[PDB]
């Protein structure tokens, strides 16, 4: 149930030095949470601080952090469950 | 209507659509019942009997088994769970 | 382990007996707090029916009904009405104090009434974890008092409120938007921060 | 104006189906409207409008001779006019 992120969010929001990133930090807190309940969300736009990490990089929704480092080469027989 | 209104004056005529070779019209499944109980027995329903006694009403349910789930006659094994 | 007092705060809200406030806007009749739960035997069925308040208003009629071992008692219209008698008429004692009716109900079940719109109903630890209903199993357990009468526990109060609903031919009550500002207060602004 | 859902409940009106027949009670009101399937309606009205209806139904009194009082409060004896 989303009121308790709601009234947080509007705390943030209101309170901290940088209301950008607290919205899109409160949000993103509350995407989590529904995240581990199976539901995933696609909430990230042009105007909802969409991640704009390096340039040899690439975002995504469903990440696959078994062999994303070259460690996981290293050390193949390691178990990699995520 | 000459059933319905001797109904309405307190002397409800049981049977008379066995031979009438006429019937009301009804959703696939359920017959005209003269007096069929307003407190249906839907899958999803609590059994509070003494606080579903109303009136009877004439119209149509469905057969002896068969309880009610959204206007569509299913067997009391098959009622579905809902959350 | 003290007494435990249900509550209809308001005209939509529900306090459980187990410290939980939720808001379930009805239109039908609910069972408010029962003792048919499960393998147990029972004995009670207190039921309460709204009458034009899924909007909270002053119209916003409630009666309640109290199915107490084999006859009934209801409040209307501040008034209490024993269409069928009690049994065990030694228990039966309905005071009336103040601004309320006050209802004894045997031993351990006991009933207030403000004569409009506030409902509590107040058990012992005779219960304890032998009740269900809109009012949760009083358990000391805060968590699980949203159990449908499906046996599970539901993550939202309109769909517990749904399922136990008397009546399942009535209308279910919709899943409204969450605003804080509910009907009126929507734009006004002037009048939200005057009812603040 | 809107096309709603059924079973309906707003503003002390409750409108279902019951025994297979849409059904609109107002026991507020003291009236109970049905429609069955071929189409034929049927209204419930109460006892408190006793004599104080006036409709196409006639005034509910007890009488059923004058039942086609118009409503410029003359009876007539045609059913059209009426
Ligand atoms: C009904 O009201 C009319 C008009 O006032 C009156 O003439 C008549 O006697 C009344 N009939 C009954 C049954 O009360
Ligand atoms: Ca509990
Ligand atoms: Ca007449």
């Amino acid at each position: 149930s989303p009121l308790p992120y709601l009234r947080n969010c509007r705390y943030d929001v209101c309170s901290c030095s940088d209301g950008r990133e607290c919205l899109c930090g409160a949000l993103a807190s509350y995407a989590a949470a529904c995240a581990g309940r199976g539901v995933r969300v696609a909430w990230r736009e042009p105007g909802r601080c969409e991640l704009n990490c390096p340039k040899g990089q690439v975002y995504l929704q469903c990440g696959t952090p078994c062999n994303l480092t070259c460690r996981s080469l290293s050390y193949p027989d390691e178990e990699c469950n995520e | 209507e000459y059933a319905r209104t001797c109904a309405q004056e307190g002397m409800v005529l049981y049977g008379w659509t066995d031979h009438s070779a006429c019937s009301p019209v009804c959703p696939a499944g359920m017959e005209y019942r003269q007096c069929v109980s307003p407190c249906a027995r839907t899958c999803q329903s609590l059994h509070i009997n003494e606080m579903c006694q109303e009136r009877c009403v004439d119209g149509c349910s469905c057969p002896e088994g068969q309880l009610l789930d959204e206007g569509l006659c299913v067997e009391s094994t098959e009622c579905p769970c809902v959350h | 382990v003290c007494d435990a007092t249900c509550s209809t705060i308001g005209m939509a809200h529900y306090l459980t007996f187990d410290g939980l406030k939720y808001l379930f806007p009805g239109e039908c009749q609910y069972v408010l707090v029962q003792d048919y739960c499960g393998s147990n035997p029972g004995t009670f069925r207190i039921l309460v029916g709204n009458k034009g308040c899924s909007h909270p208003s002053v119209k916003c009629k409630k009666r309640v009904t109290i199915l107490v071992e084999g006859g009934e008692i209801e409040l209307f219209d501040g008034e209490v009405n024993v269409k069928r008698p009690m049994k065990d008429e030694t228990h039966f004692e309905v005071v009336e104090s103040g601004r309320y009716i006050i209802l004894l109900l045997g031993k351990a079940l006991s009933v207030v009434w403000d004569r409009h719109l506030s409902i509590s109903v107040v058990l012992k630890q005779t219960y304890q974890e032998k009740v269900c209903g809109l009012c949760g199993n009083f358990d000391g357990i805060q968590n699980n008092d949203l159990t449908s009468s499906n046996l599970q526990v539901e993550e939202d109060p309109v769909d517990f409120g749904n399922s136990w609903k008397v009546s399942s031919q009535c209308a279910d009550t919709r899943k409204v938007p969450l605003d804080s500002s509910p009907a009126t207060c929507h734009n006004n602004i002037m009048k939200q921060t005057m009812v603040d | 104006d809107q096309r709603v859902s059924m079973p309906y409940a707003s503003k002390g009106l409750y409108l279902e189906t019951e025994a297979g027949y849409y059904k609109l009670s107002g026991e507020a009101y003291g009236f109970v409207a049905r429609i069955d399937g071929s189409g034929n309606f049927q209204v419930l009205l109460s006892d408190r409008y006793f004599n104080k209806t006036c409709g196409l139904c006639g005034n509910f009194n007890i009488f059923a001779e004058d039942d086609f009082m118009t409503q410029e409060g003359t009876l007539t004896s045609d059913p059209y006019d009426f």
